[PDB]
RNA sequence: CGCUGGGUAGCCAAGUGCGGAGCGGAUAACUGCUGAAAGCAUCUAAGUAGUAAGCCCACCCCAAGAUGAGUGCUCUCCUA
RNA sequence: UUCACAUCGACGGGAAGGUUUGGCACCUCGAUGUCGGCUCUUCGCCACCUGGGGCUGUAGUAUGUUCCAAGGGUUGGGCUGUUCGCCCAUUAAAGCGGUACGUGAGCUGGGUUCAGAACGUCGUGAGACAGUUCGGUCCAUAUCCGGUGUGGGCGUUAGAG
RNA sequence: UCGGAGAGAGGCUCGGUGAAAUAGACAUGUCUGUGAAGAUGCGGACUACCUGCACCUGGACAGAAAGACCCUAUGAAGCU
RNA sequence: GGCCAGUGAGACGAUGGGGGAUAAGCUUCAUCGUCGAGAGGGAAACAGCCCGGAUCACCAGCUAAGGCCCCUAAAUGACCGCUCAGUGAUAAAGGAGGUAGGGGUGCAGAGACAGCCAGGAGGUUUGCCUAGAAGCAGCCACCCUUGAAAGAGUGCGUAAUAGCUCACUGAUCGAGCGCUCUUGCGCCGAAGAUGAACGGGGCUAAGCGGUCUGCCGAAGCUGUGGGAUGUAAAAAAACAUCGGUAGGGGAGCGUUCCGUGUUAGGGAGAAACGCGUGCGUGAGCCGCGUUGGACGAAGCGGAAGCGAGAAUGUCGGCUUG
RNA sequence: AACCCAGAGCUAGCUGGUUCUCCCCGAAAUGCGUUGAGGCGCAGCAGUUGACUGGACAUCUAGGGGUAAAGCACUGUUUCG
RNA sequence: AGGGUGAAAAGAACCCCCAUCGGGGAGUGAAAUAGAACAUGAAACCGUAAGCUCUCAAGCAGUGGGAGGGGGACCAGACC
C-alpha cells in the first residue's frame, strides 16, 4: 500500500491521469489479482494550476445531463479551474479506472484539495 | 500472466516492454521461464532478479 | 334541501398583495487601441480594453440517501 | 439615374438540410386505428416581436439586408369536418418545423373504405364512380418501465434530540 | 370565457367473503449510435440506495380479434 | 448406368454492363467469394466486408487481420519531416501571400518596389446624341503637340462644370522584391431537431507521411494425448480426413408384449426418490441407502398403437394480476 | 337461405406442428415448359452402389472468335477555313 | 366427471379440548408416517427450519477465473 505524493503543476493533464491510474490499482506493484484492489494511494497536492498544453483550456468539452428537460449544461475547461477544481482531476481519473463497481474503490484512494497542503500527515506521505 | 509481468515492469527499469525482455531469453537461449513460469515475480522475487540481469548483458 | 331568500366559519373567485429587477465574472456579432510578418498599413500572430434578455452568478424551493454518508451545540450509560 | 453586388439580380454551376412531390415498399395484413379539433407539452433551427451590432440610394421618426442570440413570449371570432387560406377587429410580434403530418391503452370521432336511402352519371342488368347528400354502438378496476407525491426499514457505525 | 363551493353513490383505511383479460423466463434505468435499419436486455457513456401505497397514465409496435382494407390460391357462397 | 433426395420468390461485396439522375443494403443479367447449410479474431456494437475458415481436452508456444497511454492483453521504441489544424473522429464549386520543399522568370547600387514631397499641361468646352453630359449615361474615335513625366484617360462626384483620387515621371530612403508553375499538410464555405457522425477518457501526441525491430493477437498454425474412417511397405516413417441445414448413407439404447424360462432373482421384499457424480461417443446402464408395496425380468431374436418444452392442441390439477 | 344427424376423418399444390443417440459426405433457390412462375415435371447441383491412367493446376506447341483500346477509308453524326 | 384401506375391517368404546363440527391420545392390525379426502402416492404450485450471498448496486444474469464464510478431511500435504 503506502502512501506516495505528487505535485501537479506543470503536468499538461490527462498525461498523469494514465500514470496516476496504476497506482490507485497496482498496475505498477505485484497486482496478481485483478479481482482484489491494491496499489499505493498516492495523492494530488495542488491539481489547481495545472497545466493543459493546447487551446481546450478554454474550449475543451466536459458535459453533463441531470435527466431533466433542460440539463445540457455544459461547461469550458477554465470554469473548472475557476469553480470545484477538485474535479478536474477526479474526473480525469475516472474514466480511467476500469470495471464499474470495482474501479470505484480505486478512486476513492486519491485526493487532490486546494494545493499546498493536504490533511494527510498521519499516514507517512 | 502478461498483466502479472506488466505490473511488475512498472517498477524495475526496463519501463521499455517485457517483449524486449522476452526477445533477449529468444536471442539467449532460455526456452524456460515462460508466461505460466512468470510466477516467480510474485513469489520470491530473488529469482525473477537475476533474469533481470541477464537480459540486459545479451541486448 | 318541496319551492324560495339571506347569511357566520372555511374553502375560492371577477377579490387583495407581491416577484418578474438591478448590480457582477466571463463571451457571441461588432466596434477597439498600439504594433508585427508584407522598413507603409493592419484588431495580435505576442500583450490588453469594451461587449445582449444567451452562458455563470445574483432571487426562490429541494439539497451530504452528493454511502468522497460533512460541520456545530447539547444529553444519557463506567452491575458481575 | 449615374455606379454590378444598399436591395435585387438573367444565361448557368456547386452543396447543405430535409418537413413537400415520388421511388424503394427493406421490418409489420395470428392488425401498429386515418385526418382535424380539444387537453398538455418537449427540442432544434435559416426568431416574426423584445436586446446587442455592420452596411445602407440609413437625415430624424420609421424601414430594407445581414450576423450573434430563442431567455422568454407568441390572439379572440364569422364560414367550413378541413390543416391551410380568405375576411373583420388587435397586439411589440401576434414564427416555421420535428417529435410514426406530437397527443384516440385521454376526449372529440365533425370528414372519411361498414350495412339503409335518393339525385346525376356509367352498364341491358346485378352494380359501379379519388362526384355529392341524410343517418350511422369504437371497451378495459393495468403488473412492470417511465412520472406527479408521500411512507415503511436500513446504512452514515456509541446511542439520540 | 378562470370556474369555485357544497350535499350524495364510489374512490382511500379497517373487518368478512372473494374474480378476470394475460403471461417463454426475469436482478423489465435513460440517452446516442447501431441492429431484416423508431429494443431496457448489443456497444459506449451518463445516471441511479432496497422495497410499498395513492394517483396520472406516453413505452413494452401493450390486451381482446391467425383484420371485415389489398393481393395471392384456375376457393366457396348469393346475385345480375 | 441404377435406388432415395432436396431445391426453383435468395441476399450481399468486388469487378464488367443494361434500367434510375452511373440516386438506393432498390431492381434485372454474367463472374468470383462470403452469408444463406462453419464459429471465432478485427471494424466499438453491423450475419453478407477483412484474416482465418472450429473432432476434443491442455494455468503450451509461435503467427494472420487488426493494434500496442488507460479502460480489454501490446511500442508516450529509435531516426527525419509536416501539421500546431485538435483537421485527423462527414461534407462541394469557389475564396485567402496559413505554410514546408524543389525549379524557373521579370524589375534591381545607368540605385526597382512600399512610403514621403511635387507635377499630372494645351487644342479636344472633341465628333455624334441629349434639356444638359466639357476623362467619367451611351455610340464612334482613342491619333497629335510641349516635356523628366501626363492616357481626349480607372473609381467617387455635379442638373452640366468645378473638386478629389488613380495611370505615368522625378527627388528622397534604400535593399533585393514581386508574381506564377510542380508538390505535401491545413482554414472558411458545413445550420434541424430529448447531451454524444473519435467506443469513453484523453490527446498537438499514443496524429499523419517515410524507414527499421520486437511484441499483444483466432477451437488458425505448432506441440502432446485420446476417439473414429481409409491406404502400402516394412531396420525405419505413419499421412490425411472429421462446421453443418433439407437430404442420402452407415451403426445402436430404451419402453410394452411374446418365444427361448413355473431356469433363475424377490417378503432376509419390484414401484417411487437420492447417492456412488464410477461407466459408454450418446440416449443410458450397473450397484446401493431410504420409503414402499408387489412381482418383475438378465442375453439374442421376433412383433411393436417406440419415449413431444411449443400445431391460438386435448383432459385434469395448480400459480400470477 | 338454418337447426341435428349421415356420406365429409370430403377437398385444402394453404398454414402450423411433427416426439431417442452417434459416425461419414454433402445441396439448391438456375435453365427449358407449364391459365405456370409462394406449385411442380425433366435437366443441372447432393448422397449411396457397380465399372473405366478418366480429369484438375502449371509449362510448351498449335487457332479462331474480335471486347477494351484505338481508329473513325466505309455506314450514321461533326465545328473553322 | 368419478377405479381398488386391509386377508377378514377387529372401519377407531372410553378419556381430553370445542358449539355433544375438528384433532390429539388410549387400543385394534404385520402396517392407520394403510382408517372411510383412505393403497404405491412423483411433478407444477404453496410454506417452515438451517448454512451461505444479499442496499451504493443495474440489463433472458449462465459461464471461466475467483476471496471470504457455515460444515465435513487427512496424525500439513492446500481437497468435497
Amino acid at each position: 500500500k503506502k502512501w506516495y505524493v505528487v505535485d501537479a503543476t506543470d503536468l499538461i493533464l490527462g498525461r498523469m491521469a494514465s500514470t496516476i491510474a496504476i497506482h490507485i490499482r497496482g498496475k505498477n506493484l505485484a497486482s496478481y489479482t485483478p479481482s482484489v484492489d491494491m496499489g499505493a494511494f498516492v495523492i494530488v497536492v495542488n491539481a489547481d494550476k495545472v497545466a493543459v498544453s493546447g487551446k481546450k483550456r478554454t474550449q475543451k468539452l466536459y458535459r453533463r445531463h441531470s435527466g431533466r428537460p433542460g440539463g445540457l449544461k455544459e461547461e469550458t475547461f477554465d470554469q473548472l479551474q475557476k469553480r470545484i477544481p477538485e474535479r478536474i482531476i477526479e474526473h480525469a481519473v475516472r474514466g480511467m479506472l476500469p470495471k464499474g463497481r470495482l474501479g470505484r474503490y480505486l478512486f476513492n484512494h486519491l485526493k487532490v484539495y486546494k494545493g499546498a497542503e493536504h490533511p494527510h500527515q498521519a499516514q507517512q506521505p | 500472466w502478461i498483466t502479472r509481468i506488466n505490473a511488475a515492469i512498472r517498477e524495475r527499469g526496463v519501463y521499455y516492454n517485457y517483449s524486449k525482455f522476452i526477445h533477449d531469453l529468444y536471442k539467449r537461449q532460455l526456452l524456460l521461464n515462460r508466461k505460466i513460469l512468470a510466477q516467480i515475480a510474485i513469489l520470491n522475487p530473488n529469482c525473477i532478479y537475476m533474469i533481470y540481469n541477464e537480459i540486459i548483458k545479451k541486448e
